[PDB]
């Protein structure tokens, strides 16, 4: 059901805005190599904290 | 939306005419076809010389 935004359980501490990529055990970390970006926060998540971000 | 966007040598806006040909080159012999003009010159480094080679 093609969303424009996902819950994804954090893997590191992210902030507003930031893009994010796959990191260990499928957890989502910040990032700043292109190609690895499946999309971006719009919220702050401290550690294993869900985040919502919008993909792009 | 795929993952990587293989651009080809052509996308690459600011490449110039030589440097084209040699991304494009699979072989150190085909890069010293591209780089090396004198035919003798090109002779020797390619350790493969006519007499008129040798003589020029």
């Amino acid at each position: 059901y093609p969303l424009a935004a996902w819950q994804v359980i954090a893997g590191s501490d992210i902030k507003v805005g930031d893009n994010l990529t796959t990191g260990k055990d499928g957890t989502a970390v910040p990032t700043d190599d292109p190609s690895t970006v499946f999309g971006y926060a719009v919220e702050e998540a401290q550690e294993g904290q869900l985040v919502t971000l919008v993909i792009s | 939306r795929s993952k990587e966007i293989s651009i080809e040598v052509e996308d690459i806006k600011d490449a110039g005419d030589t440097g084209k040909r040699l991304l494009k080159i699979n072989t150190p012999s085909g890069a010293r076809n591209i780089i090396i003009e004198n035919e003798d010159a090109k002779a020797l480094i390619n350790g493969e010389t006519t007499n008129t080679n040798k003589k020029n």
